[PDB]
């Protein structure tokens, strides 16, 4: 996909071309979130502004939907651990599932809420190594914040075997939310 | 007629105890008045209702409506006053000075003076017009990201059936978003902010507010062309497409 190819098709009217270059474009980017946003924007208007049938528009809204899914993760990122990390506001490359999950739950971000680990067990489906080895570290820092709340509710989130019990504490109320938990899972 | 209409506010803002039927009937003849762009007509009524009428009105679902509308209709009246004052300016742009060719020591003498007095006169509107363009941006950001679900778009859905209000509110979106949407784009493209022009693309295609749904095709191929230019213009500067160092 040449960076200059969707302005000429663009202008000869060929939008369905322009949209799937556009999303080529979106797609190759990792070295500025900002750039891939706008991509993928600029593939959606075209998609939207083209003589797609209804049915193959329906599609690409959808497909398109999925990834603006992913980026809104790495978009919502708060702004308490973007200042703390000194990070770039839109002068940042694209992160990735793991990236974020990580960064999602780091000490550094102070007020992680439900949402915050709940998003973060969201981005599990985009990696492509271990998976319940973080499964468990994120569960894990939800308890830290907890200062023995939120596990609760992000349990309450969640409608089970995923969790971990046995080899987490590897304890007096993990059981008793490890016993709410069969009430509830059940 | 318009004077029936905007007259008969008079009528209902002269009782306080009919300040939410006032807002009520303002909103509506104001809402007729946008839709044929008549601004000054709708400032006329939006100026009738005392700027006091919100804190006492302190509700209904129709009331809590009219409110959120007049502040919407606020916020699009505020987007056209500070873009015709931008407007206004950028056409007061300094002219570059006129060359003599073989200039005579006298002409280069002269020349060389008018040439510091533009780059000055220059200075200085510029100066001016990147705070009326940061302030006109401002205004249109407020109208098309309207806080809380959208510019003339009720928060509130326990009201009775309106059909007219609700379908004249659909109808001012479609009148006015892509409007307001053309104007930002003159506004950053002529300030030679080209990258944010692009942006335009995110804003309107976003599904937080879905802004596209509310353009014609047309008007989507438009945005799109529009754009393109914009794209070029970063060309020139040696970036590429959307703003970014080509690396």
């Amino acid at each position: 996909s040449h960076m200059l190819s969707w302005l000429h098709e663009i202008n000869s009217q060929e939008l369905e071309k322009a949209h799937a270059t556009l999303l080529g474009l979106a797609n190759m980017e990792t070295r500025y979130f900002a750039k891939k946003k706008t991509l993928l924007g600029l593939s959606k208007l075209a998609a939207l502004a083209s003589d797609f049938s209804e049915d193959m528009l329906q599609e690409k809204i959808e497909e398109m939907a999925e990834q603006e899914r992913f980026l809104l993760h790495q978009e919502t990122l708060p702004e308490q651990l973007l200042a703390e990390k000194q990070l770039n506001l839109s002068a940042m490359p694209v992160l990735t599932a793991p990236q974020l999950i990580g960064l999602y739950i780091c000490e550094e971000n102070r007020r992680a809420n439900e949402y915050d680990f709940k998003k973060a067990l969201d981005l599990l489906e985009y990696i492509d190594i271990n998976i319940n080895d973080l499964k468990l570290e994120i569960l894990c820092k939800a308890l830290q914040r907890d200062n023995w709340v939120s596990k609760d509710s992000i349990f309450v989130k969640i409608l089970l075997p995923e969790v971990k019990d046995l080899l987490q504490a590897d304890e007096f109320v993990l059981k008793a939310n490890y016993e709410y938990y069969v009430q509830g899972q059940i | 007629e318009d004077r029936l209409k905007i007259d008969v506010i008079d009528w209902l803002v002269f009782d306080p105890a009919q300040r939410a039927e006032a807002l009520k009937q303002g909103n509506a003849i104001m809402r007729k008045f946008l839709a044929s762009k008549k601004h000054e007509a709708a400032k006329e009524v939006f100026v009738k209702i005392p700027q006091d009428s919100i804190a006492e009105i302190y509700l209904p679902a129709e009331d809590d409506n009219a409110i959120r509308e007049h502040l919407c209709i606020r916020a699009y009246l505020e987007a056209h006053e500070t873009f015709n004052e931008w407007f206004k300016h950028m056409n007061s742009v300094p002219q570059k000075p006129a060359l003599i060719p073989q200039p005579t020591f006298t002409e280069k003498v002269a020349h060389e003076h008018k040439e510091k007095k533009y780059e000055m006169d220059f200075g200085i509107w510029k100066g001016h017009l990147d705070a009326l363009t940061a302030d006109v941006k401002e205004k249109m950001y407020n109208v098309l990201l309207f806080v809380d679900g959208g510019w003339m778009v009720d928060v509130r859905e326990d009201a009775k059936e309106d059909h007219e209000r609700t379908h004249q509110m659909v109808l001012l979106r479609k009148l006015c978003l892509p409007m307001l949407c053309f104007l930002l784009h003159t506004i950053l493209h002529s300030t030679g902010q080209y990258q944010e022009c692009l942006q335009l693309a995110d804003m309107v295609s976003s599904e937080r507010h879905k802004l596209y749904l509310v353009f014609s095709k047309e008007e989507l191929r438009k945005l799109l062309q529009k754009l393109r230019e914009s794209s070029l213009m970063l060309l020139d500067q040696g970036l590429d497409p959307l703003g970014y160092e080509i690396q």
